[PDB]
């Protein structure tokens, strides 16, 4: 009945910093509304119930603030343990929906960092099975955003890869990623170019990796 | 045994409005 | 403090039952609405349901998604809170918490009788996937060396396993600097599938393991 829109979806900032993240209801629900932290492979966390009540236990740093349709938290001085994903959820309905908004997620600011790109060719073990697996990979990148596209004899390939990325590396806060082109053996074997293109905002232009089979 | 939470707030609040 | 311990879960095909448990210790059980939250891969938090206390009638509300397949349950001699989750789908796959919840009264007289409502204390969570895959071990293959170069750039890539985790490591874990072990991603064929990448100057051996199916596989990456 009632959705939360937060945003922003992504925030990077640096110890000690301002950051203050929005929720937006989608009818006014007076000051029914709490906030949550939940970082990876922990249990999410109660901070803030009735819009701006703090929870037992709860830093002063983070303070929430509004009311009818427009909500905000606040997390003044970003210490290392604030970086984590944020929720906020409305409890205004009797019968309850208890929606959660879609989360905004704090990570670490630093300095632009271009991807080292690398691509694997499908290994003659795996070949004889059947089955052809091409890997791109953009190792130790800053920030997340990144576009890669894969080619096959200068063929744009589209629906047949799969991206996976990595945590922000707890030593330089970069991120690796890496996308895995799948194809059959006979669709492998009856093309020669294999090339992926990567476009990321620390690169002067965008980067092509490939190699031809055999 | 006898349990007293919230909920028992608030329904005496309620019942007290609407009576 | 308030301690949850979680059990249950697992992997069931679509359409079969399960049954999540949470055991309480260090508060008034009997005296707290108690609840279900989850979350999906790679999406956000949704409510699952609530209970009351015996005394309100232990009446459960639940989340759209869920009404009429899930129900809630409370054993307060036993500290029990229980998921029962039929006719299941892919869809329910994911992390699922119980919830030790609380209200505060609205002190507002045109709204008495309303309340603040949240969730206090978080459990562990539990894991449910909804999958009609089997257990099968990862087949590894080498991401070998070329001039992949800069520093090369070797690894791994674990492929149609199920279900996960799975474990990898190079040299018996004295290669770890430089070490990047991607998620696993769930391909389309309903295995999960992996590559484990490591850099290091141009001038090796990854250990897979696979409890579920009891796999151990050691692959020499050679260029």
């Amino acid at each position: 009945d009632i959705v939360m829109t937060q945003s922003p979806s992504s925030v990077s900032a640096s110890v000690g910093d301002r950051v203050t993240i929005t929720c937006r209801a989608s009818q006014n629900i007076r000051d029914y509304l709490n906030w949550y932290q939940h970082k990876p492979g922990g249990s999410p966390r109660l901070l803030i119930y009735a819009a701006s009540t703090l929870q037992t236990g709860v830093p002063s740093r983070f303070s929430g603030s509004g009311s009818g349709n427009l909500f905000t938290l606040t997390i003044t001085n970003l210490q290392p343990e604030d970086f984590a994903t944020y929720y906020c959820q409305e409890n205004y309905n009797t019968i309850p929906s208890l929606s959660f908004g879609q989360g905004t997620k704090v990570d670490i600011r630093r300095t632009v960092a271009a991807p080292s790109v690398f691509i694997f060719p499908p290994s003659d073990e795996q070949l004889k099975s059947g089955t052809a697996s091409v890997v791109c990979l953009l190792n130790n990148f800053y920030p997340r955003e990144a576009k890669v596209q894969w080619k096959v004899d200068n063929a744009l390939q589209s629906g047949n890869s799969q991206e996976s990325v990595t945590e922000q590396d707890s030593k330089d806060s970069t991120y690796s990623l890496s996308s895995t082109l799948t194809l059959s053996k006979a669709d492998y074997e009856k093309h020669k170019v294999y090339a992926c293109e990567v476009t990321h905002q620390g690169l002067s232009s965008p980067v092509t990796k490939s190699f031809n089979r055999g | 045994k006898k349990k007293w939470n919230w909920f028992d707030i608030t329904n005496w609040l309620w019942y007290i409005r609407k009576k | 403090q308030v301690q949850l311990v979680q059990s249950g879960g697992g992997l069931v095909k679509p359409g079969g039952s399960l049954t999540l448990s949470c055991s309480a210790s260090g508060f008034f059980f009997d005296n707290s609405w108690m609840g279900w939250v989850r979350q999906a891969p790679g999406k956000g938090l949704e409510w699952v349901g609530r209970i009351r206390r015996l005394k309100d009638g232990a009446t459960g509300e639940y989340g759209a998604a869920v009404k009429d397949r899930f129900t809630i349950s409370r054993d307060d001699s036993r500290n029990m809170l229980y998921l029962h989750m039929r006719t299941l789908k892919t869809e329910d796959s994911g992390t699922y918490y119980c919830t030790m919840d609380e209200g505060t009264p609205v002190t507002r007289f045109l709204e008495w009788g309303y309340f603040y409502y949240y969730m206090a204390v978080w459990g562990r969570g539990t894991t449910v996937i909804v999958s009609s895959a089997s257990t099968k071990g990862p087949s590894v293959f080498p991401l070998a060396p070329s001039s992949s170069t800069s520093t090369a750039a070797l690894g791994c890539l674990v492929k149609d396993y199920f279900p996960e985790p799975v474990t990898v490591s190079w040299n018996s874990g004295a290669l770890t600097s430089g070490v990047h072990t991607f998620p696993a991603v769930l391909q389309s064929s309903g295995l999960y599938s992996l590559s484990s990448v490591v850099t290091v100057p141009s001038s090796y051996i990854c250990n897979v393991n696979h409890k579920p199916s009891n796999t151990k596989v050691d692959k020499r990456v050679e260029p």
